[PDB]
């Protein structure tokens, strides 16, 4: 038991968040209401001060004369779910004939979804997310003809062996989920969880995953969060001999039920690697346009 | 009532004549770990004074010719008194911060800074200038300790993002003419109820100047940049021999 | 200990230089014990 | 409230008012020491000078805190900050900030 | 609220933009003789708006080399107007008093007076300088008028005992970077409830620099220290013919 | 510049716990510090000088 | 029932079966500093696991010509873990202990240990030997650390005090055919409430061979004695810079 | 406030000490009650464990047939008022005309009462002491004879200044303690109170008062305690010229409402030293008699 007043006065385990602010209902935009004339001193709201870090709270009822505008615009295209919940490529998974890609009939994609850019500068808005998906692959030839060709997609997670062959003892998918599909079918799609150790993925991690010295060699570790190295995608063509058609497997992912945390500035440089946000130095672009002068357009 | 402000916490006080107000980080003030956000069963230590004070880096000056400086947390205090042994003795690590950054200068000085809080502040790299090279940052630019390390290219903030976008975090400004100090109150933010404090770091803490200094060939031309900053709800597990790294 | 945080910084005009002064007292928990004579204080003999 | 003498370095009569007040000036930006002194009030050094320093003389054992005050005597441009710091026994004297 | 204050009492008025506060002496305002503290049994005179005024003496320079400046009370006012005539004409004197100084500096300028009132402040002298002669200070030293005088060894107060712990007493500070006024109200103090103005002086009145005045080559050097002061429920009993000294 | 001397405690400067003070000012009294023997007076009686 | 026996403090679990009993010292279960007792203002940290737990020293081994040993408390603990931290960086000290003294043999080995616990152990020195010399103990005997020190003349306990009264402190003993553990747990005992680790230790751990140890040529020679200790209601006031001595 | 479970069921701050006996009044002896003879098993109180450390709780109505003794011995006798309530010599000053010792007239006296074996012995039985004391002086001339002269006893505390001579400026005694008193009058008797900044004298302590190296040059300061260093005597002949009569003041000091706590073992060799427990290696002394065999007397 506690007997010292340093002890009993104590806020050492408090637990509960204080919060400042709470969330209301905002369905539509804000209505305008009637405002007239001010000519007053002492009440004067269209000075701030940006030092404070916040944001104006001036609106035009206090700067102009306005009238009531019974607003019915609605906020329902701006959440989470209506601006992520669209599918777009994560995945791209060539499977030649002859060459160096994958000459052998099989492919492994290490899942990450920051090898396109439209999908990633819309993620990387955020730093945490948490998310189930739909994921949908559009398999083809490289001309686009739809062939009679059945394929299997198996998911690998991380620990599972991953196939090194065709013929391979992995494909038995007798634990590992997988699909299999025609070609002349509609695309294959499943829905899949939120599978992170953590609460959330993270698109940045400002650290190292692993402890000990850290040199040039393994430098490469750096951002790398284990939490986000989901597995791997494999895919082959179901048979023991050569395939006869060339494919491509395109990959579409859909996010439903989306949280997410902490906003970042957005990407205004060109991408160049995946889970690395380096940039071209030499070559940096201001964000926009730029003009002959300022007094002009 | 509001320029007027006393930060005491610990056996440390902080005065300010000319501050401008304390931003509350994401409208959050720092907390415990609840038993339901709870994975790991040790029992953690929460040393309420001798960590939960506040510790004064470093001194940077701003010349006319600046760029800006950005310091890693919690890094800055891993070689720093008891909160920097406790942080080594253990494994695990969970705090909130209260910053202060000091700047002083007279009413015929002028100019800004930005003073943000970047949580997850993963530093890029030039790219050997021509995007080719997958280049990468040493140790001594991603973990750079209470010195800091000076941004080569803050219009990007050395991440490839705008640093016009940056009032999206937390910040305040310091402008010379109305206010010297910037105090920030940061939560605990991460995927994890806790994590390490030497591999990794929840946030950065960016000081550029918008604005440049100027003044008139008389005046006192050394304008230090200060760091002061209090660890908050600190709470440490996992006890094990003291590694640095 | 004094140290300097930040600097001392003054416009064109005005002097370089201040000055301090320290005014040291005690508070109201303070208590003195076991009434004595003084030490630092001391008198050359033949007063008068 | 009674003046500390911490600039007790003067000794001729010329420069006696000299120890009621300590300077303060333009530095380069390195975190420097302006001045140090024990917070001993029966110790012969700044203490003897107040009316706490010499009522203690008159008594053996002391407790309770201290207060000292540091008034700013510049100009009202002039702008600063400082850090004042109590080292607690043990702590030898601090080498920088 | 607290930095402007006027002062009213009798036909004169002082107004203040730049103030601290008002001491008043001792936790105790003027008062007047209560019968059981009085002795003498004559009818005292109460002039109320002749004698309870502002008077203003005289103008002391604050230089750079400056080393204070002493008055007496009530040796002030026993030449000037309608209380010195009162004083010198009865034989007893009871008075508080308001004193009020002033030295108006800009804001490029800096330096700090300690104004303090001494009670019974005995004059001593240098003894010599080897403290065998047992010298003795002149009628025109301790009782030095309106036009004060300048101490010799302010250290000692030219008494022996220490200007450091003379904030024991009544005193106020004139930092020129926060105020330009000093006003301490006095009571009466002595052993008796009234006595001789001419003879005997209840207390002294001290303005010492501090810290020096500066200022930069084009400012205003010329920075006046000016005395006012009130009496305050004035009494005089026992009349005769008007003596001087 | 006021002239009175600081109000601040130790409670407003830092976390401080409770102390239970039982510490007496009766020795700094008037009485105390004064009601002490001293010497202020000596007077010789000689034969010759 | 009372011969097996589990120490669980922190992250640390001693297991015995072949136990006497724990001495709880002088009636008295360590305890905290209550704000009567105390003097100092400062909030004191309290960490609850990180230094309240078993420490192990090293080990000593009995031989057939051993005469004994001594630890200083809390001198053994100033240089491991993060109690030894918190000490450097703190002025003020208190704590109690659970000792726990180690040594196994067999069945057929026979012998007794006297595990005891001297407060204000002072260390004195021969003096010459003839007595005239006033000579003194230096550092590394007084203050021996986790090493500990052999005592020269056990009989006086290098202090001129006989070892016979020595069971008027806290005991065990270890006799090798009836126990193998000594576990004692000791208060706070100080004058003050608080004191200093560094300069002050509060009391020693003698070990010493009343009865010698024996064998027969073929058993197990090595008969090692461990020391592991406990902190226990740990406390810490006055923080500053790490200080080491 | 505390929400954590851990916090709440902590037993952090218990001030309360918990003990596990009782101080029970004993004004007399334990009186025997009657035993007869025991003839079963299991019961055996004549066997212990010494190895717990404890003593035995074996009485004599266990061991032997015993009648009923009504004891009405008291214990009153051993209490520490008794013991230690016994005026003894804790010091000695000597006032000669030619020499060495105090030649001039005057003589301080650091106040430690461990310079004389018969009542240091009997306190360092403890280690930790608190008392208010009577201190006397029986002033005489080596011969033992009583003269006519007049003395002063200055207690000067520390930092109070200590007279260098007769005719000093400290004898003045205006705020330190004195005493005058001639030789033909009884000793002077006065009483002293608890005087330490700590709660008890400590007649052991282990440690150094300073912090810093500690080298072969400060290790006089081992076992120092400022909180035992109580002053100085000081005692001088009242007047300005040289007296007549050689003096010797002896010092007696009777302790009252005395504490003790931690007692220890007591002192079996010779004392050579003031606050040292130091000895002769070389001419150790066993701590009582010796035989010429053990089966003899
Ligand atoms: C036939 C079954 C196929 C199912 C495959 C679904 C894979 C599930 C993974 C979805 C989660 C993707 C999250 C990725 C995060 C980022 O790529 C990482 N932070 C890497 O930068
Ligand atoms: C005329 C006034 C004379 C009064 C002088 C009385 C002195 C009071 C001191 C009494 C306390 C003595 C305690 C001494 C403790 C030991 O000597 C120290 N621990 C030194 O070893």
């Amino acid at each position: 038991g506690d007997r010292v007043a340093d002890v009993i006065e104590s806020s050492i385990g408090d637990s509960v968040s204080r919060a400042l602010t709470q969330a209301l209902p905002a369905p539509t935009g804000q209505n305008t209401q009637v405002s007239s004339h001010r000519l007053d001193t002492g009440e004067v709201p269209a000075l701030q001060a940006a030092e404070i870090g916040a944001s104006s709270n001036t609106s035009d009822e206090s700067m102009i004369e306005t009238r009531c505008v019974l607003n019915s615009h609605s906020t329902a295209e701006t959440t989470l779910d209506s601006f992520f919940s669209r599918a777009g490529l994560v995945g791209e998974i060539d499977l030649p004939l002859e060459g160096t890609t994958n000459p052998n009939g099989y492919a492994n994609w290490d899942i990450d979804i920051t090898g396109y850019a439209q999908m990633r500068r819309k993620v990387e808005l955020f730093t945490y997310m948490r998310f189930d998906a739909e994921f949908t692959f559009v398999a083809c030839t490289p001309t686009g003809q739809v062939v009679p060709q059945l394929l299997q997609y198996m998911f690998v997670p991380p620990g599972a062996p991953k196939p090194e062959s065709r013929e391979s003892l992995a494909w038995q998918t007798a634990t590992n989920p997988s699909v299999f599909v025609k070609l002349t079918d509609p695309p294959a799609q499943v829905s899949v969880p939120f599978m992170s150790p953590a609460s959330a993925y993270q698109w940045f991690y400002d650290g190292y995953p692993t402890f000990g010295e850290h040199k040039q060699e393994k430098d490469l570790e750096y951002g790398a969060c284990p939490n986000n190295m989901m597995g791997t995608f494999s895919v082959r063509t179901v048979g023991s001999s050569k395939s006869k058609y060339p494919l491509v497997v395109r990959i579409y992912m859909r996010m439903k039920h989306v949280r997410a945390w902490i906003p970042r500035p957005m990407r205004n440089q060109n991408y160049l690697f995946k889970a690395n946000p380096n940039y071209a130095g030499n070559s940096i672009k201001p964000t926009g346009t730029s003009r002959s002068a300022i007094t002009t357009l | 009532s509001d320029r007027v402000a006393q930060l005491t916490i610990g056996n440390s006080t902080i005065t300010t004549q000319e501050a401008a107000n304390i931003i509350v980080g994401y409208g959050e003030w720092p907390s415990y770990c609840s038993d339901d956000d709870a994975t790991a069963v040790d029992k953690p230590t929460r040393p309420d004074v001798s960590v939960n004070r506040f510790y004064t880096l470093d001194t940077k000056l701003w010349e006319k010719s600046s760029k800006g400086w950005y310091w890693k947390f919690p890094d800055v205090l891993t070689e720093t008194g008891v909160f920097g042994q406790n942080a080594q003795f253990h494994y695990l690590y969970r705090s909130g911060f209260c910053i202060h950054v000091q700047c002083n200068a007279s009413k015929f000085h002028q100019g800004a800074l930005l003073v943000a809080i970047l949580p997850e502040y993963v530093i890029g790299t030039v790219a050997g200038g021509t995007g080719t090279e997958d280049s990468h940052p040493p140790y001594k630019q991603t973990q750079p300790g209470a010195d800091g390390f000076e941004l080569q290219h803050p219009y990007v903030l050395d991440a490839g993002i705008p640093i016009s976008q940056l009032t999206v975090c937390h910040h305040q400004r310091i402008n010379l003419r109305t206010n010297n100090c910037a105090t920030i109150i940061v939560p605990y933010m991460n995927t994890l109820p806790f994590d390490s404090a030497l591999n990794h770091c929840n946030f950065g803490l960016l000081v550029v100047p918008i604005s440049p200094l100027d003044f008139d060939q008389g005046a006192t031309p050394v304008i230090p940049i200060t760091i002061t900053l209090a660890p908050m709800c600190s709470e440490f597990a996992g006890l094990r021999q003291a590694v640095t790294q | 200990s004094i140290w300097y945080q930040t600097n001392y910084v003054v416009p064109i005009g005005a002097p370089n230089t201040a000055y301090i002064i320290a005014l040291a007292a005690a508070q109201k928990n303070f208590t003195m014990k076991l009434c004595k004579d003084t030490s630092h204080i001391l008198q050359t003999a033949s007063i008068q | 409230e009674t003046i500390l003498e911490v600039n007790n370095v003067p000794t001729n009569a010329t420069s006696l008012m000299e120890r009621l007040r300590f300077p303060v000036s333009a530095q380069a930006g390195k975190g420097e020491l302006c001045a140090v002194f024990r917070a001993d009030p029966g110790r012969d050094g700044p203490w003897q000078s107040t009316m706490l320093g010499q009522l203690c003389g008159y008594y053996t054992q002391w407790s309770g805190s201290l207060e000292v005050t540091f008034m700013f005597t510049g100009s009202f441009m002039a702008t600063g900050k400082m850090l004042i710091a109590y080292t607690p026994p043990g702590g030898p004297l601090p080498k920088d900030r």
